């Protein structure tokens, strides 16, 4: 069972503030420290700070401006990190990890994507991608779905609820006029389609809107 | 504050070979070093703790050694699932710190792309607008060019490409080329072509359709 | 049984407790101080042991004000205890041999 | 008396496994550690691991793949090293040495030559090398024997069971078509031959076949 659960995404306007959370499960000891690591896209890991729930004390990275404030709630077993007065610089993926007071990070959270923009949330438009009537086929066939016009990142695309992970590709999004767009592809044995359904599950956390889309052949 | 240096930043190795990443501490830290793995779109995964100790659930392929200021994470016979970013972290002195990172890259045999063009979807045209997607899949090396031609004439306005990192399933690369245009722009035109120029063939691989 | 004998054992149970709370409190106090090395429980426990016995090798020592205060308590507890066992061994030897006369 | 005795050679097929031994003599203390050092041709010494017989515990070099497993047998005073899943890389001379728990290696073993090949063992062909009838001679004469067609290495050539070590040369073998070949030479006072016999002792450990060969003048 996922040891640490964090909200998939958060949108914040410049100067505003957001409070990220991290709910823990599994064993819990008095010697547990919850850490927060910040990762900017294309870059590495940056330790932000730590807190010890059982006692409530936190420490922060001195080598960087203190945007974060750590707090813990023993009852609901949740650690929170209050980020304040944000800017484009504070935009990245924030991880929480647990340390048993022995120095290494045993388990990590999926990470919460934080975006600092004046833009407006927007669910993604999903469309099928079946071959063209004149497209001859080999022993394999390729399908896919087009997710476009959404904001902010990210979106999690799966094929048949993950039971088809093999032969899947989900290209990186491209930003334009305040709207990301990406495409995913899948390759199943030509003979297995459309005998066997192939759907595209798309979840957009920043707006709480999951949508599927069956991929059938054209007319 | 202990400075962990990882060099090189990118390591290229042949399938099955033995690779070694290195971490350099700015001062003696014992064996208080730990290694993490982070695949694309994933979160870090502890691989080795205390420089040598193996974690449960990690292939016996992974191993670590070192003490003082020089540490090494090795992989005996690397494979595709190993394509990712490796980081070291020290717990010797406060505050804990992370290495800059090292990307593992594999050099497999040349692979030709599997092109596939897709006409805009109906639901898309309904809401107003059409997008012709083209997928260049499983090609290697990652160097590749894709030309768009509308009714025989090369197109460019409205085209947005996108590449993927090396795949951890077969060590190849893939790209998606998209040509967007309003319904109108899409109406007064018949043929849409997608060409692909790659190292594998002196001749370009193309695919196209007609909005009959 | 006998006072001295009980006070000794009580000094030993108390020691173990101070040793464990010492480990916890030391890490709590040292974490947050740049360069501090007394920052993980397992070694902090070993630090506590070598402090209580006074062998102080070190290979580890507190550097913050509260860490030092925690160190002072562990030192005294260890010295008091080890000293409360010597007095119990002296009471036993004296009271006993006094019969061998 | 040779403190540590090891088999002169061992042949192993790729992927296979072989167990090297080392029998000790002389004084034996509870504080004795037996070490194994690996030396590839033309290269230096590489510490592999150590074991403490009296207790049975062993430690291994972390900086290299663990092909070895150490065990000890108190009764027969022998230390063993189990090399597994070998390859051409694991081909070299393996030494065992004893350390009195003080850090230096007092005494070493002659070393066991290990070869990893799919080839087949083959005893060496020994032939004489007496001067040519028209070869005038000075105050010294040169003889020698030709050892060829053997596998694997090594071979130990001596002249008159070592009593003639002076004036001896044993050239390095040359590999070809899975068969090594080398020659040895000797130079004794011209007047002392053939009055006094000069034989060539050749031992080929990898096949357990020792053979001599008297060197007399041609017809
Ligand atoms: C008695 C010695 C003092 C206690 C712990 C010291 C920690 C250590 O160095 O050892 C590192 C690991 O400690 C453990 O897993 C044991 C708990």
């Amino acid at each position: 069972q996922v040891q640490l659960q964090q909200p998939g995404a958060e949108l914040v306007k410049p100067g505003a503030s957001v409070k990220l959370s991290c709910k823990a499960s599994g064993y819990t000891f008095t010697s547990d420290w919850i850490h927060w690591v910040k990762q900017r896209p294309g870059h590495g890991l940056e330790w932000i700070g730590e807190i010890i729930p059982s006692y409530g004390r936190a420490n922060y990275n001195e080598k960087i401006q203190k945007k974060a404030t750590l707090t813990a709630d023993k009852s609901s077993s949740t650690a929170f990190m209050q980020l304040s007065s944000l800017t484009s610089e504070d935009s990245a993926v924030y991880y929480c990890a647990r340390e048993r007071g022995d120095g290494y990070f045993a388990v990590w959270g999926a990470g919460t994507t934080v975006t600092v923009s004046s833009a407006k949330t927007t669910p993604p438009s999903v469309y099928p991608l079946a071959p063209g009537s004149a497209a001859q086929t080999n022993s394999m066939v390729t399908l896919g779905c087009l997710v476009k016009g959404y904001f902010p990142e990210p979106v999690t695309v799966t094929w048949n609820s993950g039971s088809l992970s093999s032969g899947v590709h989900t290209f990186p999004a491209v930003l334009q006029s305040d709207l990301y767009t990406l495409s995913s592809s899948v390759t199943v044995p030509s003979s297995s389609w459309p005998s066997e359904t192939v759907t595209c599950n798309v979840a957009h956390p920043a707006s709480s809107t999951k949508v599927d889309k069956k991929i059938v052949p054209r007319d | 504050d202990i400075l962990l240096t990882q060099s090189p930043a990118i390591l290229s190795v042949s399938p099955g070979e033995r690779v070694s990443f290195s971490c350099r501490a700015s001062q003696s830290i014992g064996t208080d070093i730990h290694w993490y793995q982070q695949r694309t779109n994933g979160s870090p995964r502890l691989l080795i703790k205390y420089a040598s100790e193996s974690i449960s659930g990690i292939p016996s392929r992974f191993s670590g050694s070192g003490s003082g200021t020089d540490f090494t994470l090795s992989i005996n016979s690397v494979e595709s699932e190993d394509i990712a970013n490796y980081y070291c972290q020290q717990s010797n002195r406060w505050p804990f710190t992370f290495g800059s990172g090292t990307k593992l890259e594999i050099k497999r045999a040349d692979a030709a792309p599997t092109v596939s063009i897709f006409p805009p979807s109906s639901e898309q045209l309904t809401s107003g607008g059409a997008s012709v997607v083209c997928f260049l899949n499983n090609f290697y090396p990652k160097d590749i060019n894709v030309k768009w031609k509308i009714d025989g004439s090369e197109r460019q306005n409205g085209v947005l490409n996108s590449w993927t990192d090396q795949d951890s399933k077969d060590s190849t690369y893939s790209m998606s080329s998209t040509l967007t245009l309003t319904k109108d722009e899409y109406e007064r035109h018949n043929s849409y072509t997608c060409e692909a120029t790659h190292k594998t063939s002196t001749s370009p691989i193309v695919k196209s359709f007609n909005r009959n | 049984s006998a006072l001295h004998w009980r006070a000794a054992g009580a000094a030993t149970v108390l020691l173990v407790i101070v040793l464990l709370a010492g480990s916890y409190l030391a890490v709590l106090a040292e974490r947050g101080a740049p360069g501090a090395q007394l920052i993980t429980y397992p070694r902090a426990l070993w630090w506590a042991c070598e402090t209580a016995t006074t062998v102080g090798y070190x290979d580890l020592y507190p550097v913050t004000l509260w860490g030092r205060l925690v160190a002072v308590v562990v030192m005294v507890a260890g010295i008091t205890s080890f000293g409360l066992v010597t007095a119990a061994l002296a009471t036993w030897f004296v009271g006993r041999e006094q019969e061998r006369r």
